[PDB]
């Protein structure tokens, strides 16, 4: 027990690598990987086309329970052939436990909505959509939701600039708010902060 | 503080309290503005001999994940059923 | 009422102005001869639904490329 | 003439005060300014559609109720009278009628108000 | 012992007989689980903690006591657990989900840091 | 190079779909004039409309265009809804965009972009 | 452990029940909240007679900013720029070279104060204690370039204020 | 004459300023320090500072947190409805000058880019008390007005 690190929990990481393959062996037409972190995470990654029968799974098998989903999110990793990584972070209140679902997507393909298994999908994939632009098959309700009426483009893709492509402003002579493109009386300054020598050799990646 | 008897028993009466005893208005029950300086500790890693820093190093300690399964016997459940609350012996029914 | 629906329609492709009222016959094709394009064929169609009063479904608006094609649909 | 010459007064007073509060203040008037109130975003429809009455029901018994009062407010120069035999039994008919009637549109649900 | 007047969840409604309602629920799964191939994990791991449970109900007469065994919550939790279940494994028999893997992902799919 | 679909199957599948697209937008454009209060005309409403699908008139991919109408569609229902204010509705005509010329003298004098 | 805000089955004897109906009919409980009311009313108030009197703070205040000087007058400031990495909000921006007499100091000092989040990252980063939020927070102005300090606003800022700025600092530093 | 209309506009103006009715309308964090100075401490209302929801009956209008793009044309739309004299205090650095969120896509880098600002009361949030003292230098700039003054020398 030194004072500053992290205690390490091994009765956690059992039960959950237990847990973990034992969705792999029920549902193998669909898990790809299965994985546990030193924090005690599991991770489930699986085929898109398997997000409703895991999701369903995950819900209503006695051994899951997994009646809430905390959050549903995406993540924009523009080096892979299917940059999106749609992710799942689902709570079981009957084992007081967590677990984490990641598939993946791309520009043109649709992933199908989760609403049916968890009606609080419907407000986190129209987020998806506004900011990241997956589109979701099948949604009751899909249009932007934090954007403004007519923003064009993705917001939280990588390659979508931090400033944007416009700006706002009121012009005395239309009498009214004009979009017109941004030019800032200040750049934002990029800092170059990582440092060239390596910080966590057990990450190392084979050359 | 400063309110006579007659309504300071008046406030009390109306309020059904003793309004007195717990005057939402800070006087001199509090801490003094000025104060002596401090004189704070150290922590654990504060020694002159065996504390080499890779002995105590957490993020040299974090690991990837581990692979459990990858498409490169009894049922289980993530963990054991949450026990059931007890009720309170402090108040239960509020 | 045949005989009045062709001169009808005719009288809804000369108020379209992308269309040259003297080059403009009951045979003419949309695309050949008067030069529209798809959009334009659109249009023209949506004129006749406010005409004729009735939906003209794309299944069948698309077929609809010259004035006589029109009419003749106009008759079911 | 004074109850005339009071209402006159009345009204002439409030009819200065808008005109006073008319002409003395600066206008700028323009579009936006006039533009129809709500929210900060443009009204969505007209103001003139109709607003459904929930309470219907109950509006149009005010009216047949309302009218009781009508029939009541005679009641202190009845006690008046002589024949104060038939003034009582005519007086507790009446509000009993007016009671029942409640009581009827109340047991039938008439007053609550529709979804 | 007598009957509960509530739940203490809001619209879960008391059951008046749980435990021939849970016999009925735990049998009905067992039936649907006779569709599913022999090797399917869901079958067996389903099959198994289904028995289990129905095991459990037809040994306690007590719904206190069978409570605390089930570890589900009020019994009519985990009448509601059956029916999930049930409904369940209607659902796996059109999903299939103990076929072999539909696709690999990319080679770097799931590669972290890139 | 066999990828799942949107909605259309091939490209004449998805035209239909931008023709439906058109006449709705085509349809909508007298009524957000009176509407929305707009100074501009019927017909240059109409041609902002064309101007937008001839735009996107090069595309073969039936996924990119069925993607293009589902933002058209979403785009119109915030018009026809008034979810839009004039001023998200007048933003397609730049009103007040000083234009810029686009022949090399004309950009070599105003600065280094090309 | 848990207990119930609200799972109370009253009492149904007629002493109870008549002294509910005493309170439908009585308002008992709604003249009970009247009298709690009446109280504050012969309260003292909490206002403070504002701007002749005002709110108490501590020295660990974070408000307006100024450039420090040593004793001698010299400028702590050396163009480090490690209160320009830090700022979360890119509100400094500093430019430097060497003085006529080869010092390290800085030719241009601006904190956009509308930028600025008042978070005091930069006085925890400057390891000469150069840039500090002083105790000022009442400097509102007129237009908006009024509020993007330069090198010489701020510098003034340290010489305006350096008597308390020091106090301050001399009461918390021992925290830091 | 220039001593008539020296007073009357000591008198609009002391009327103006001793009755300043902000319009209730707050956005983010800094609206937060806006409830505080309405709080018993500091009483805005001894002031004669009173918050009125409608536009038509508000004098000033207080910028109280960030303003996003999809915001903007709300916030424009109800200052034009506000019935003249009328002034805009700026609070905070996100309506000051985007502040924390300058850089963002979404947000108008100052609300002096959407109205006219007679005050910027800086801070992330102002202190509740900085707000006041906003207000009141509000205050002190309208007892300075000269609108009969220029008007009889026209
Ligand atoms: C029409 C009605 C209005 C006109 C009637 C005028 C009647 C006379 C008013 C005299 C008030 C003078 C207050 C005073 O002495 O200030 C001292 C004060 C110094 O005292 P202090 O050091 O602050 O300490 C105060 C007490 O410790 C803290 O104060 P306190 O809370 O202890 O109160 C002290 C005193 C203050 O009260 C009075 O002196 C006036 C009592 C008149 C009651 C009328 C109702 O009250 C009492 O002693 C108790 C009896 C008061 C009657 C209470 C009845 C409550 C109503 C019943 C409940 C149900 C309500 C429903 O000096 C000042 O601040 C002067 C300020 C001047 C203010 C104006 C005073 C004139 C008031 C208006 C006159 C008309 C114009
Ligand atoms: C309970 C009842 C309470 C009633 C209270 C009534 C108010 C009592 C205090 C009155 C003091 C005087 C108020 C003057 C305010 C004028 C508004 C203002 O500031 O505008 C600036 C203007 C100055 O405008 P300007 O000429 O400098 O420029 C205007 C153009 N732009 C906007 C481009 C700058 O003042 C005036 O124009 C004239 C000042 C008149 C002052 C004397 C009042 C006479 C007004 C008579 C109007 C004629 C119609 C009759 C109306 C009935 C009158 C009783
Ligand atoms: C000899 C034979 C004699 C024959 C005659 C004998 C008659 C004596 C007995 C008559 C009954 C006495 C009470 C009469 C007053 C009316 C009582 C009443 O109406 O109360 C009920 C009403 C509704 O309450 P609620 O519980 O919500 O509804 C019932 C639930 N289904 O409750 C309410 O009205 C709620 C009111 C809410 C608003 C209150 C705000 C003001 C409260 C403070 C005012 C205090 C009183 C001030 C009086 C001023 C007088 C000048
Ligand atoms: C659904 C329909 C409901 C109908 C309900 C009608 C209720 C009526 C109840 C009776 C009301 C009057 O009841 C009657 O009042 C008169 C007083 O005015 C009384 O009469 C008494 O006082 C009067 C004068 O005041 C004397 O002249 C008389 O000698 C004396 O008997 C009667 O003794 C009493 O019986
Ligand atoms: C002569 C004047 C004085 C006599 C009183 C005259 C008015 C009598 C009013 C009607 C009284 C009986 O008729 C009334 O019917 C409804 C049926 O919807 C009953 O029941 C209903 O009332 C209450 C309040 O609405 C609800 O909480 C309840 O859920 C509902 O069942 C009332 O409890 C009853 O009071
Ligand atoms: S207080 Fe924070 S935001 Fe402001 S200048 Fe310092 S580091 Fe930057
Ligand atoms: S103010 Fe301090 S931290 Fe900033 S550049 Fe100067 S010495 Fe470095
Ligand atoms: S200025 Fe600061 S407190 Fe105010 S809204 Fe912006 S971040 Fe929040």
């Amino acid at each position: 027990t030194r004072p500053t690190v992290r205690p390490r929990n091994d009765v956690a990481h059992k039960q959950l690598s237990a847990f973990g393959e034992y969705v792999a062996e029920i549902l193998p037409k669909y898990v790809q990987q299965v994985q546990v972190s030193c924090f005690n995470e599991l991770e489930i990654c699986i085929h898109p086309d398997g997000v409703i029968p895991v999701l369903t799974f995950l819900r209503d098998h006695s051994n899951a329970q997994f009646k809430s989903l905390a959050d549903l999110t995406a993540v924009d990793i523009p080096t892979r052939q299917n940059r999106f990584e749609i992710v799942y972070n689902l709570l079981s209140l009957r084992f007081n436990s967590r677990i984490r679902v990641k598939t993946y997507t791309d520009e043109l393909t649709p992933i199908e909505s989760s609403v049916p298994v968890y009606k609080a999908a419907n407000w986190y994939e129209r987020e998806i959509w506004d900011m990241f632009g997956v589109f979701f098959a099948n949604h009751p309700d899909l249009r932007r939701i934090l954007t403004d009426y007519g923003f064009e483009g993705h917001p939280f893709r990588k390659d979508f600039p931090l400033s944007g492509y416009v700006e706002l402003r009121y012009d005395d002579e239309v009498k009214r708010v004009v979009a017109e493109p941004v030019e800032l009386a200040q750049e934002f300054r990029k800092f170059d902060l990582n440092s060239p020598w390596e910080a966590f050799p057990a990450y190392r990646q084979p050359p | 503080a400063s309110a006579t008897r007659f309504i300071q028993w008046l406030r009390n009466w109306a309020s059904g309290r003793d309004l007195q005893a717990k005057l939402q208005l800070r006087y001199q029950e509090i801490s003094k503005r000025t104060q002596p300086p401090p004189k704070l500790p150290v922590g654990p890693s504060h020694k002159l001999s065996n504390n080499y820093y890779c002995t105590r190093d957490g993020r040299r300690e974090a690991m990837p994940p581990s692979i459990v399964m990858s498409s490169q016997k009894k049922a289980v459940s993530p963990a054991p059923p949450i026990k059931r609350w007890e009720l309170s012996q402090d108040e239960p029914y509020l | 009422t045949l005989e009045g629906i062709k001169d009808r329609v005719l009288y809804v492709l000369k108020l379209y102005d992308k269309i040259d009222p003297e080059k403009l016959s009951v045979n003419s094709h949309f695309m050949k001869d008067l030069g529209l394009d798809s959009l334009d064929q659109v249009e023209i169609i949506m004129a006749m639904e406010d005409e004729f009063g009735f939906e003209i479904p794309d299944i069948d608006a698309e077929k609809l490329m010259c004035p006589q094609e029109i009419v003749d649909y106009i008759a079911d | 003439m004074n109850l005339m010459l009071a209402l006159l007064t009345n009204f002439t007073l409030a009819t200065l005060l808008v005109i006073i509060a008319f002409w003395l203040p600066q206008l700028n008037v323009y579009s936006e300014k006039t533009s129809p109130y709500e929210c900060g975003f443009d009204p969505m429809g007209s103001a003139r559609l109709p607003f459904s009455m929930k309470f219907f029901l109950v509006a149009i018994t005010f009216l047949l109720f309302d009218l009781e009062i009508a029939l009541l407010l005679p009641l202190p120069w009845a006690s008046q009278t002589a024949n104060l035999n038939t003034m009582l039994t005519m007086a507790l008919f009446l509000i009993i009628l007016l009671a029942v009637s409640l009581a009827y549109e109340w047991t039938q649900k008439g007053l609550e108000w529709t979804e | 012992g007598l009957l509960k007047k509530t739940t203490g969840l809001v619209g879960l409604a008391v059951c008046e007989t749980p435990h021939e309602r849970l016999k009925i629920l735990y049998t009905k799964i067992l039936d649907v689980l006779g569709h599913i191939p022999k090797n399917a994990a869901y079958r067996k791991y389903t099959e198994q903690i289904t028995n289990e449970k129905l095991s459990m109900v037809k040994a306690e007469p007590d719904v206190k006591k069978l409570e605390e065994r089930l570890q589900g919550g009020q019994i009519e939790e985990v009448i509601l657990q059956a029916e999930n279940e049930l409904s369940l494994a209607r659902k796996m028999i059109q999903w299939k989900p103990w076929e072999p893997l539909v696709e690999e992902p990319p080679a770097s799919q799931w590669k972290w840091p890139i | 190079t066999s990828v799942k679909p949107i909605f259309s199957r091939d490209m004449n599948e998805a035209k239909r779909r931008v023709r439906e697209l058109y006449r709705a937008w085509y349809r909508e454009v007298p009524n957000t004039v009176h509407l929305f209060q707009l100074d501009i005309s019927v017909k240059q409403g109409r041609d902002k409309v064309r101007e937008m699908f001839k735009k996107n008139a090069h595309i073969t991919d039936p996924r990119v265009v069925d993607l293009l109408v589902i933002k058209g569609k979403m785009e119109l229902e915030e018009t026809i809804k008034v979810w839009k204010q004039r001023t998200h509705v007048m933003r397609f005509f730049h009103e007040t965009e000083a234009p810029r010329p686009k022949d090399f003298l004309s950009k070599f004098y105003v600065g280094h972009d090309p | 452990t848990y207990k119930y805000v609200n799972l109370r089955e009253p009492s149904m004897d007629m002493k109870s029940v008549t002294d509910r109906a005493a309170q439908t009919l009585l308002w008992t409980e709604l003249i009970r909240g009247l009298g709690m009311t009446l109280s504050y009313l012969f309260r003292e108030p909490a206002t403070i007679n504002y701007p002749f009197e005002k709110g108490p703070l501590s020295p660990r205040f974070r408000g307006e900013h100024a450039l420090r000087r040593y004793p001698s007058g010299e400028e702590r400031c050396i163009a480090c720029k490690l209160c320009e990495a830090v700022c979360p909000a890119q509100a400094i921006t500093i430019e430097a070279e060497p003085r006529a007499d080869g010092s390290r100091r800085t030719t241009r000092y601006d904190i956009d104060m509308t930028k600025c989040i008042y978070c005091g990252f930069c006085q925890e980063a400057c390891p000469v204690d150069a840039i500090v939020e002083g105790p000022n927070f009442e400097f509102s102005t007129e237009t908006h370039e009024e509020l993007l300090y330069n090198k010489e606003k701020l510098l003034n800022n340290g010489d305006k204020w350096e008597a308390e700025i020091a106090a301050n600092i001399q009461a918390d530093y021992l925290y830091r | 004459g220039e001593y008539v209309v020296a007073k009357l506009d000591d008198l609009i103006n002391w009327a103006r300023r001793s009755s300043l009715w902000p319009m209730t309308f707050g956005l983010a964090c800094c609206a937060v320090e806006m409830m505080h100075m309405a709080a018993p401490r500091y009483d805005m209302d001894r002031f004669g500072v009173v918050f009125r929801a409608s536009p038509r009956q508000s004098d000033v209008m207080i910028v109280a947190g960030t303003l996003t793009n999809k915001m903007a044309p709300a916030l424009r739309k109800v200052y034009d409805q506000m019935p003249e004299p009328r002034y805009v205090v700026s609070m905070g650095s996100c309506a000051n000058g985007g502040g924390y969120y300058h850089y963002s896509y979404s947000v108008v880098r100052g609300c002096d880019r959407i109205v006219p600002v007679d005050i910027y009361v800086p801070g992330c949030p102002p202190t509740a008390e900085a707000l006041l003292y906003g207000i009141l230098q509000l205050q002190k700039k309208i007892k300075r007005e000269k609108r009969l003054r220029i008007w009889y020398r026209r």
